[PDB]
Formats: C-alpha cells, sequence, structure tokens
DNA sequence: TGCATCCGTGAGTGCAG
DNA sequence: TATAATGGGAGCTGTCACGGATGCA
C-alpha cells in the first residue's frame, strides 16, 4: 500500500550507526586488526605500557597479539562456553646486573569478543556492558557552602588512579589542603617543590588580600628536603621519615603515573581550564634529582583571583555536559583490565627475589591467573556486565545505549540527590530527557539521544549545521557541551527559502537559554528534532501532543513488545521504523546486486554479480534471553533479482524491514459496561481468530546426573512406581520424545538417586512385607514440569561426559536439556499498550455479536476508554487514530516525523477523502441514510458537531472529519446515543502475561534457619505477609487471623503439621504453640551472651524448648 | 555539670543493683557457641556445600 | 585456611594439580582437560582421579552471597529445608 | 558555661531477582 | 632441620539529617 510522508525538514545527516558506542569503543581497546607496530598507547595497549617494566633483574614488555576464538559466537551460546579470544603477549627478561637475555610469548589467558551487534557471550549468555557516566577528571572550583565568599578547589582523577585533594582557604588566612581527609597548611607542599619565598609574590604578587597570607616561615626556614620529611610526618602518624620512603609515599601519590592518571580527558580539561600545558597526566613531576611542580600552583592561581573578584574565574557547574562524561564499555574492560596486570606484577616481582635469580624465563615468572580473574570479574558480576535485553530487537538495541550513573565507580543509590538527576540544560540532544525508569533510578539510567556521539575523550556531541550570513551550509559539525555554549543556534524547523533562513524572528537558544534574534545574530541550527530524544522516543508518532510523563511510559513500554507471530509495522510511523530493523543487525540483507538462487524456510542462496554463491542461513526459532521467539523468516523467491541492501528476510518483530512492535487495530474509544473502568481494556474476540496478538514462548528445563557418596544418579526410562501411561512419552534413555504435548505433573526427563540411611525403616519395611515387592533402592527423582507451564518439546539436547567435545562440571556424568514451547493466543489478564503511554490488561473478550461496530456490518477490534485521555493528557493517540481512520478506508499507512509531522489540516483533509470510499460505496449500492444515523445526528446538533439544515451526507461527512462516527451497539441494534471516536490505533502486547504470574501454594518448601516458607514462583513460594500487612490485620483486630498468619501458615511446625492434618481429617484447625523463628531469636541471643527468658504470671522460668535444651 | 553525669554513672549502678547482674559479667570467659542447624553446612544440589 | 579441613598431603597434592594445570594452560593456549592433567601428572594418574581430586578441593560457598545488585536476597532463602518434614 | 565538631544511625510496600 | 635473610600496604572519594558525647575560648 501507499506510504504517504508528510515533513518539511529535509534532514542533512543521518542517523549515525546506532551501536558504535558499544562496538567502536570496544575495538578501540583491542586493536586486533592493527599490525602491532602500528598500534597506539590506548587501551588494551596502554595498560601493558603503563605496568611494564617490572623492576628489581627486569622484565620488559615487546608487543602482544591477539589470536582467533577456538569456537564459532553460536557454539559457545550453546555450550555454555564464553565468545573468548586466547592473548599471548612476548616478554624478555634481562638480568639488572650481567645481560641476560631470554624472550618468551606467555600465554595471559582468554579475552572475551564483542559480536556484530555490541553484545557479548559469557558461559554462553548474551550480554550488554552498559557505558557508565561519572564525573570528569579534572580541576573544578566550587563555592564553599558556609562562607558564602570563599570557595573550594578540588582536584579529581579518573577513578581509583590517585586521591581527591582540596583547596579550602581557611578563616586563618593561609590556604589549606585535604589528602585522605588529612588537613594541613598548603605552604609545607609547595616547599617541597623547590619554591621561594619570593617568587610565590613573584607569581601572586596582586592579591596581598591572602597572596600575604600564604606565607608563613615556621616552613620557609627549610631547604627543599627538610619539609619533604616535615610531612611524611603529617599523613604517616608513626613510620620512620627516612628520606628513602618519604620521597616514596609522596611520589607514589602526586608524581608516579603509576597510581595518580588524571584522565586523558583531565589532561585537556585542567589544561584549558588554567590555561597551562601539561607534560603527563600528573600533577608533580621526579626531574634531576628534586620534584618539579606541574599543577599545583596554576591551581592555587585560579582559587586566589577567584576569592577577591578576577575576571573570567567562574565557579564550574560540575553536572554540565561538559564536566561530566562516559566510561564506554572499552574503557571500563582495561581499567579492569589495568587492575588484572598490576596483580600479575604482584607476583612476578615476588618471584624475581625468591627462588632463584639466574635460572628463570619469562614462561615460567608469570602467572597468567591474577589477569584472568580480574576480567572473568568484569563480566560476570559486575554492576555493568547486565543480562542482554532481546525481548524484541529494539530492547537489545536500547540496552546497548543505556547509561548508568550507579557502579564501580560512581554513585551509590544513597549518595544519589537531585542534581544526578535532573535534566541538566546541556542533556539538550546528548541524554535524552524522556527515555529513564519511574521508580528510584530515575534520572541515574538514561539513554544516548539519536544524533549523538561520545568523542575520544568520553563527552557526548551532538551535530549542528552552520549558517553564514543567513544560508545554511550542509556542513555538520559535533559540539561538546562546553564549545555549544559559545554561539546562537536556531531551531530544528525555522523557515527557509532554499537554504537561507526565510523569517526575521527565528527561534534560537543562547547558553539554553531561549533567545529570539534575528538571521543576521545566527551561527548553527539544529540537525532536526530526531536529535533531542532517544531512539525510542522517536518512535513514539505525534510527539508533540503527548504529556512527558506518559511519553517516557509509551518509550520504555516498546522494549517490553512481545514478538507476535503476525506482527504488523504501525500504521503511522516516525521514519526510523527501519534504520531500527537495520541497525538492530536481526533483519537479514543483501551484501551487493545479485539474483536468487534458492529460497526457503531454513536458508536463502543469492547467486552474486561477482560470481560468489553466498549461503545465508536462517536464525529459525531461537530462544532469547527473555524466553521469546527469535524467529528469522524469508521475503524473497527463486530468482528475485536484488539490489544492494535490498532485504531477504524479515527478523522478529518486523515486516518488509520496519519495527513491527505490535498489530495495528480498529480501536472504539468509549465506556463498554465497567470492563473499561480503570485502563482496562475490552477486545473482540475476533482477534484470537484471526491470530492477532499470539506470541511464541520457550522455557529451558536443565537437569544433571551427578557422581555421589552413595552411587550415580541415572537417567533412565526406569522410574520405581510409574505407569507406563505415566511414560508414554518418553524415549528408550528417559528422554520426552521431541514433538510430545507435556503439561504440569508431566515427566520431561526420568532420573534415579540412591535412598539414604533412611533406607526403609520399619513402619515401611512391614508394609512393602505384605505386597510382595520388597524396599526399592532407587528414588524417582524425575525432572517433571512446574504448576502452569508446558507445551510441545521442541528439541532435546543430551551432554554426557565420555562422549567427545564434552566435559562438564566436576562429578556431573550427564546433563540433559529440553526445550519446552508455547503458542500463546491472547488471554484475559495479559498486558497491552501503544506507544503513549495508554497501558492496560485485557478485562474482557467479548464475541463479535457484542462489539460495537459500524454501519456497513464491520466490528472493532479493541474498546478503549476515554477516561484514560484526560487527566493522563497523551493526546497523541487521540491524533493517531483519526489518521488512521483515512488511512484505514484509503488503504495507506503514513509517516508524520516527529515535531514535524502531519497537521491537523493535512489530516482533516484525508478524512473527507475516506468518507468518500465509507458512504459513498453506500448511496450507490441501492441504500439510503438510516433511521439511526438520523436520531443520533439529532443528537450530534444538540451538541454542536453538526451544522443543522443540512444533507444527513453533509452532517455524517462533518462528523467524520472530528473522526467520529455512528456506532451501533450488538447487543441491541441500537445505536450509540452519540458519534463515537473510532480509528486504527498501534497496539503492542507487553511481555508480562498471566500466564507467567499466576501463582499459588497451600503448603511448601521452608527455609533452614526460620523455618518460614521460601519465596518466589519459582521455588513454589509463599506470600510475604509483611510489618505493613500485619498492621491491616492488626487494625481490624483480627487477631485469630493474624496469629495463623504467624504460627500455622508459617513457622509454627508443631501447629503446621497439625493443621494440615486437621483439614484432610476434616476437624478445625487447633490452637497453635510458640512460632519457630521466635526460639531462632532466643538462642541467637544467647549466642551473644544474653540470657533471654519467658516466664509465667508468678515469675517462674517456662521451657519453650520442652526440656530438649536442659541437662 | 558534676550533678548531671553522677546521674548518668548512677543509673548504671542502680541498673545493675536493681536487677542483680554483676558488672563483671560484660566480659566472657567462656564464648557461647551457637546450635549448628542455626547455622547450617548444607549440600546444595550439585553435591556442594 | 578452609572451612572443611583437609590433610596436609592432601592440600600438597591439590597444589602439584594447579601448579602443573598451570602450565598446561601455559603451553596449550586453552585450559587442559582431565585427562591432559593425568598425563602430565604421570603414573597412577587416570583421568577419574584428577576429576574426584578436584571434587574435594572444592571451597564451600556462603549462605549469605549476595543476590541481585541491589541485596535484599540471599542465596541462602532460595534453599529448601529437606530434613525437616 | 556556651557552642563547635565527630561518630553512629537511620533512610516505604510486595513482586520479579 | 644450617650461606644469608630482621617495621605493611591499600586507601576511594558526588547523601543527609538528627541526636547525643567530646573538645575548647
Amino acid at each position: 500500500m501507499e506510504i504517504k510522508r508528510f515533513g518539511r525538514i529535509r534532514e542533512v545527516i543521518p542517523l549515525p550507526p546506532l551501536t558504535e558506542i558499544q562496538v567502536e569503543s570496544y575495538r578501540r581497546a583491542l586493536q586486533a586488526d592493527v599490525p602491532p607496530e602500528k598500534r597506539e598507547n590506548v587501551g588494551i595497549q596502554a595498560a601493558f605500557r603503563e605496568t611494564f617494566p617490572i623492576e628489581e633483574l627486569v622484565l620488559d614488555f615487546l608487543e602482544y597479539r591477539l589470536g582467533e576464538p577456538p569456537f564459532p559466537q553460536d557454539e559457545c551460546r550453546e555450550k555454555d562456553l564464553t565468545y573468548q579470544a586466547p592473548l599471548y603477549a612476548r616478554l624478555q627478561l634481562i638480568h639488572k646486573d650481567t645481560g641476560l637475555i631470554k624472550e618468551d610469548e606467555v600465554f595471559l589467558g582468554h579475552i572475551p569478543l564483542m559480536t556484530e551487534d555490541g553484545s557479548f557471550i559469557i558461559n554462553g549468555a548474551d550480554r550488554v556492558i552498559v557505558s557508565q557516566i561519572h564525573r570528569s577528571p579534572g580541576v573544578y572550583f566550587t563555592p564553599d557552602p558556609a562562607r558564602p565568599g570563599r570557595y573550594i578547589a578540588s582536584i579529581i582523577p579518573l577513578p581509583k588512579r590517585g586521591p581527591w585533594i582540596d583547596l579550602e582557604v581557611e578563616p586563618n588566612g593561609v590556604v589549606s589542603m585535604k589528602v585522605n581527609k588529612r588537613k594541613f597548611p598548603l605552604v609545607l607542599l609547595l616547599r617541597v617543590l623547590g619554591y621561594d619565598q619570593e617568587t610565590l609574590a613573584r607569581e601572586l604578587g596582586a592579591y596581598g588580600e591572602l597572596v600575604q597570607g600564604l606565607m608563613d616561615e615556621s616552613v620557609f626556614a627549610m631547604r627543599p628536603e627538610e619539609a619533604l620529611i616535615r610531612l611524611f610526618t603529617l599523613l604517616r602518624p608513626g613510620d620512620p621519615p627516612k628520606r628513602d620512603k618519604a620521597v616514596a609515599y609522596v611520589y607514589g601519590l602526586i608524581a608516579d603515573p603509576r597510581r595518580y592518571d588524571l584522565g586523558e580527558a583531565g589532561r585537556y580539561k585542567a589544561e584549558e581550564k588554567l590555561g597551562i600545558r601539561l607534560s603527563g597526566r600528573t600533577l608533580a613531576r621526579f626531574e634531576d634529582g628534586e620534584f618539579k611542580d606541574e599543577v599545583f600552583l596554576p591551581t592555587l592561581r585560579y582559587l586566589f583571583a577567584l576569592t577577591a573578584g578576577v575576571p573570567g574565574h567562574e565557579v564550574d557547574d560540575i553536572d554540565h555536559l561538559g564536566n561530566r562524561r562516559i566510561r564506554t564499555v572499552g574503557e571500563l574492560m582495561t581499567d579492569q583490565f589495568r587492575v588484572g596486570l598490576a596483580r600479575l606484577a604482584r607476583g612476578v616481582r615476588e618471584r624475581m627475589l625468591m627462588g632463584s635469580e639466574d635460572s628463570l624465563t619469562p614462561a615460567k615468572l608469570v602467572n597468567s591467573r591474577p589477569l584472568e580473574a580480574a576480567i572473568r570479574e568484569f563480566f560476570s558480576r559486575s554492576q555493568l556486565s547486565q543480562f542482554k535485553d532481546e525481548t524484541n530487537p529494539l530492547s537489545s538495541l536500547r540496552h546497548k545505549r543505556r547509561i548508568s550513573a550507579l557502579g564501580p565507580g560512581g554513585l551509590t543509590r544513597e549518595r544519589a540527590g537531585f542534581d544526578v538527576r535532573d535534566v541538566h540544560r546541556t542533556h539538550y540532544g546528548r541524554i535524552c530527557p524522556v527515555e529513564t525508569p519511574e521508580g528510584a533510578n530515575i534520572g541515574l539510567i538514561t539513554s544516548l539521544a539519536a544524533y549523538a556521539r561520545v568523542d575520544e575523550l568520553g563527552f557526548i556531541r551532538t551535530p549542528y549545521r552552520r549558517v553564514v550570513g543567513g544560508v545554511v551550509t550542509d556542513e555538520v559539525v559535533y559540539m561538546t557541551a562546553t564549545e555549544e555554549d559559545r554561539y546562537t543556534i536556531a531551531q530544528a524547523n525555522t523557515p527557509l527559502e532554499g537554504n537561507r533562513i526565510a523569517a526575521e524572528r527565528v527561534v534560537a537558544r543562547r547558553k539554553g537559554e531561549p533567545v529570539i534574534v534575528s538571521p543576521e545574530e545566527v551561527e548553527f541550527m539544529d540537525v532536526s528534532p530526531k536529535q533531542v530524544f532517544s531512539v525510542n522516543t522517536n518512535l513514539i508518532p505525534f510527539l508533540e501532543h503527548d504529556d512527558a510523563n506518559r511519553a517516557l511510559m509509551g518509550s520504555n513500554m516498546q522494549t517490553q513488545a512481545v514478538p507476535l507471530i503476525r506482527a504488523q509495522a504501525p500504521v503511522v510511523m516516525t521514519g526510523l521504523e527501519e534504520r531500527v530493523v537495520r541497525d538492530s543487525l536481526a533483519a537479514l540483507y543483501a551484501e551487493e546486486d545479485g539474483e536468487v538462487a534458492k529460497v526457503d524456510g531454513n536458508r536463502i542462496v543469492v547467486r552474486y554479480e561477482d560470481g560468489r554463491l553466498v549461503e545465508y542461513p536462517l536464525r529459525r526459532f531461537y530462544r532469547s534471553n527473555q524466553g521469546t521467539a527469535l524467529d528469522q523468516r524469508p521475503r524473497v523467491v527463486v530468482g528475485q533479482r536484488v539490489r544492494k541492501g535490498d532485504l531477504l528476510a524479515d527478523g522478529p518483530a518486523s515486516e518488509n524491514g520496519f519495527l513491527a512492535l505490535g498489530q495495528n487495530v480498529l480501536v472504539a474509544i468509549m465506556p463498554f459496561d465497567g470492563y473499561n473502568f480503570e485502563d482496562a481494556i475490552v477486545i473482540s474476540e475476533e482477534l484470537l481468530k484471526r491470530d492477532f496478538y499470539t506470541s511464541i514462548h520457550i522455557e529451558r528445563y536443565e537437569i544433571e546426573a551427578r557422581d555421589t557418596k552413595l552411587g550415580p544418579e541415572r537417567i533412565t526410562r526406569d522410574i520405581p512406581h510409574l505407569s507406563e501411561a505415566a511414560l508414554r512419552d518418553l524415549d528408550e534413555e528417559g528422554v520426552v520424545r521431541i514433538g510430545a504435548e507435556v503439561k504440569p505433573g508431566d515427566i520431561l526427563v526420568g532420573r534415579t538417586s540412591f535412598k539414604g540411611e533412611s533406607e526403609p525403616t520399619p513402619e515401611e519395611r512391614l508394609l512393602r512385607s505384605i505386597f510382595g515387592e520388597k524396599a526399592r533402592d532407587v528414588k524417582d527423582t524425575s525432572l517433571r514440569v512446574p504448576p502452569g507451564e508446558g507445551g510441545i518439546v521442541v528439541r532435546t539436547v543430551r551432554l554426557r561426559r565420555g562422549d567427545p567435545g564434552v566435559e562438564l562440571k566436576p562429578g556431573v556424568r550427564e546433563v540433559v536439556r529440553v526445550y519446552v514451547a508455547q503458542k500463546r493466543k491472547l488471554q484475559v489478564g495479559d498486558k497491552l499498550a501503544n506507544r503513549h503511554g495508554n497501558k492496560g490488561v485485557v478485562a474482557k473478550i467479548l464475541p463479535v455479536e457484542d462489539m460495537p461496530h459500524l454501519p456497513d456490518g464491520t466490528p472493532v477490534d479493541v474498546i478503549l476508554n476515554p477516561l484514560g485521555v484526560p487527566s493522563r493528557m497523551n493526546l497523541g493517540q487521540i491524533l493517531e487514530t483519526h489518521l488512521g481512520l483515512a488511512g484505514y478506508f484509503l488503504g495507506q499507512r503514513y509517516i508524520s516525523p516527529i515535531f514535524d509531522g502531519a497537521k491537523e489540516p493535512e489530516i482533516k483533509e484525508l478524512l473527507a477523502q475516506a468518507f468518500e470510499v465509507y458512504f459513498g460505496k453506500r448511496k450507490g449500492e441501492g441504500f439510503g441514510v438510516d433511521k439511526r444515523e438520523v436520531e443520533v445526528l439529532r443528537r450530534a446538533e444538540k451538541l454542536g458537531l453538526v451544522t443543522p439544515g443540512k444533507t444527513p451526507e453533509e452532517q455524517l461527512k462533518e462528523l467524520f472529519l472530528q473522526g467520529k462516527v455512528v456506532l451501533y451497539d450488538g447487543r441491541t441494534g441500537e445505536p450509540i446515543e452519540g458519534p463515537i471516536v473510532v480509528g486504527q490505533m498501534f497496539i503492542m502486547k507487553l511481555y508480562h502475561m498471566v500466564e507467567d504470574k499466576m501463582h499459588a501454594r497451600s503448603t511448601g518448601p521452608y527455609s533452614l534457619i526460620t523455618q518460614q516458607p521460601l519465596g518466589g514462583k519459582a521455588q513454589f513460594g509463599g506470600q510475604r505477609f509483611g510489618e505493613m500487612e500485619v498492621w491491616a490485620l492488626e487494625a481490624y483486630g483480627a487477631a485469630h487471623t493474624l496469629q495463623e498468619m504467624l504460627t500455622l501458615k508459617s513457622d509454627d511446625i508443631e501447629g503446621r503439621n497439625a493443621a494440615y492434618e486437621a483439614i484432610i481429617k476434616g476437624e478445625d484447625v487447633p490452637e497453635p504453640s510458640v512460632p519457630e523463628s521466635f526460639r531462632v531469636l532466643v538462642k541467637e541471643l544467647q549466642a551473644l551472651a544474653l540470657d533471654v527468658q519467658t516466664l509465667d504470671e508468678k515469675d517462674n522460668p517456662v521451657d519453650i524448648f520442652e526440656g530438649l535444651a536442659s541437662k | 555539670a558534676r550533678r548531671a553525669k553522677a546521674r548518668k554513672r548512677l543509673e548504671v549502678v542502680r541498673a545493675f543493683l536493681d536487677s542483680g547482674n554483676r558488672p563483671e559479667w560484660m566480659i566472657l570467659e567462656a564464648v557461647p557457641v551457637l546450635p549448628p542447624d542455626l547455622r547450617p553446612m548444607v549440600q546444595v544440589d550439585g553435591g556442594r556445600f | 585456611a578452609r572451612t572443611i579441613r583437609i590433610p596436609v598431603h592432601m592440600v600438597e597434592t591439590i597444589n602439584k594439580l594447579s601448579r602443573t594445570a598451570r602450565q598446561l594452560q601455559q603451553e596449550l593456549g586453552r585450559e587442559p582437560t582431565y585427562e591432559e592433567i593425568a598425563e602430565a601428572m604421570g603414573p597412577g594418574w587416570d583421568a577419574k582421579r584428577v576429576e574426584e581430586t578436584l571434587k574435594i578441593a572444592q571451597e564451600p560457598v556462603s549462605l549469605e552471597t549476595p543476590i541481585g545488585d541491589e541485596k535484599d536476597s540471599f542465596y541462602g532463602d532460595f534453599i529448601p529445608d529437606e530434613h525437616l518434614p
């Protein structure tokens, strides 16, 4: 069908490659594609260069190499391996005394590799490394919260690469300094740098205010290396101040570019800040015997001139996006790498001075393990290594572009206040202002703007067109926050003739404040409106008619779009629906021009013009992280002639290459008898019929059989006491047959473990004595299916040991996995949502004979309730229906660009053109106006929707253009007293389905120390009845109902057992005894030497342990 | 100020007097141990502890 | 050192795996298999006996090992008490 | 004696995890 | 069971607010 566009904004550049922040980053840290000679001292390299060479014997670093992975991407996904490359590093040992030369290339472990789309595989599950936001290295000044006229200065390096330092000028005239929270007069330190009384006034010499106060010659009466020892006493209360130990402590804190690194960023920021070039990323130097300061006096220069009033000395806004910055994934891991390397260096020098100082190689002086472990750590338990979000393909892409303020190096939740979370001015077009989570993480976790990129220093920059005179150049440049603030910048949509600014008032920002300014004064212009919002946010049509607090829900809620087996792109799109399917790298495209050779549910082979015969195989029915079938379907036919970059298969939730998050449905917006109540939703049974909102889901069910101190566990088809009917789907070995139907209770894999020292006790040895079978020695431990689960066995994997290629964790014989599937029709309880924040649960499925319907027999699919819209303030979904009405009868889809879309006239135009089809079809097919359509028109006139005294066609026309139609209740035939809004909406099925959340337990597992029930659906939980629930019962005064909760229903082991016996015996439950968890409270106070004591009214103890702990 | 802290202190004396505890008892010779089951050693599924 | 104390001579030979496996790995470009260990370990060493040696090298894990990235869960809570009836 | 100043303690519910 | 060997090493950083106990002009 036709795809009508709107939008006047000729966007100059396109969206940049949407995973570059994940991929570009790691590669600029590995360099596994650069000839070592040609490498450059960033990333994996720079870490080697830093830790090496090791010192007294000496061991120096030549070069590293990386080998290809021992198993291909998919092989690791299956075998729960990691997709990693072997890391070799060539070294040369050389003897500090003779001239020794040995040179091995010792193996360091495996560095894990990043796939094409930006993900990782770590023990066979995809994961994402969320870039982290943090205050950036550099030197800042910010007023003192106490003394309104004195200002702390602060000096901050990269995380854990040096200490913080403040220069608060005290109330006693002379300037202080804090290191490890240890304050002392700054002067003492300047001395140690070889500084002289005069060359201070020779450099300060203006502010006799304090320049003359900074000086106090109880210090000046000392040479440089004299105060050197003076201060080692000030920070080491106890250590012998030897002139070998003090030069080592200071240096190891302030001039040692090995545990003091300002950022590569930190250099430039402090450079331009204090306007001085900076040799290296380090506060001080050791050069020609003594210390030569680099950063302390410049900083001391700024601070003083500020506390008087000098120009060009502004406090700094640490929440500006020039003073914050992003630790991308590559940087984040070389950090962890630079910590494994340094640990290995504690392990060489240790064996460099004990064990034999001449019969030594690199090979046996290096224990690879301290490195191997810090890498295994970063990827398997960082806050920033998260299980991938591959619900649908948007979820994986949105993930890779996440930004956490939290994590190792940043903010502890408690450390997070307001300024961190606020939307800052400088977010504009770098971090989305919508896309962030509701809840406690609001404003810490955010999303990368769509046009935005991170420069080599870790700052986010956004594009802008350069205007000269008043004409707009096609030359685009990306600015950091800081330089942006220098210009007057016109708005995305300031109107143009050709490429000249055609207005006389132009809408522009100067340092983020809005200013009205003439086209003479205009230096740059936004590239687009798409540049201010997330990717997801740019998927919201009619965004400018949507209050922000629901734009946000429609933004996040998309990444929860279950992929539907008949998915379709939204009738009203925003223009990104295509790139997203692209960069998501989930659909499957054409590498060069060619013709198509074969085509099949399983593979797509294409002859190219190069004669090459590529064979793209199809990822068909692959189980995602979240259980959602990640299914690749083919979109070409034999011999199809394909130009480059055309499509060859749709990924999941993609239709002919467009992001198909849900379905387009005929929606009526009208209360419906209570099933609309509070966002609930009513749906037409005609939806399950045509398999709309259906989805396929999978769960892995895994089991091990392990060697035991009582025998081996056995995967058998031979389970004691089990009827063949109860096995009629298991193969010889004990596996369900691929293609069975399995439901709750069903065995999926039979298994036998040996019984214990409770091998049949008397009670039991006798019961068998009567039945002619003696006690059996093995046990049914079969893997059944959980309550409320099941489906159709689609595969099985059986890994023993003793088979090739395979070796499992120690003591385990064999491990069997059975993947089960289900086709999930929509059902009453599942969650639906639209891109505007309308979210609700399916509360009712009427049969089509009850659905409101149009005169011409057609029933609606969804009855939303108008009470959602007013207080919610998200009007877009209103327009999205109206333009959906038109589209429905013209047979068109539309592309309405965000903030530059189709406006009300353009669209009421399209409704007229539809009316013609819907009604003119009629008054010719032999039918006129209908008797009920008048009774409604009568009402519409009292309302004011229609002009009185006009032909019904004239009026129905008029209602239509208001997007309203006549609707007959299917329960009566009588019309809805009013004219209703009916149109076409994009509505996704969310991931939260009743099937995954119904749960109930009578009695189940309990906890070791508390004997209170376990928690969680998967453990077969109990429901936590908390302090607040207890209050509830308390306020009611339901003493017996509460007590029940606190004894027989939780951990009153005696009366608990006693009760369940009472029910199955048809008796009332018995009055309870003391909860077991209280006993634990007694015993735990004894272990602290406190003698707690239950007592009767006459003050004599009472044994709540029934004598079992008295002698 | 003297009258104030001889109250604070005295409170603690009568705390001991009225109860019958001996001040010395805030120093254990015999530290007690908490029953094993309340601090268990268990084999999880994989035969691990 | 170990929560479960093991005879000193058994510790002694455990580290003997740890060390000789480590060189194997440093020669292989990958970690060795059970078999590649019993070979470089010598005679009286089969693949079976390097396995059950590791499965007692195995240090226990904390019942309070933290679950999640907030911390309101404990790995011990997900453990059902199967002694008590 | 009055008032800095430090140290220790808190910082919502359940569910998925 | 025996050359001789004789004082460690990592700190970590952006919250807050109140109440109580201790130090000091």
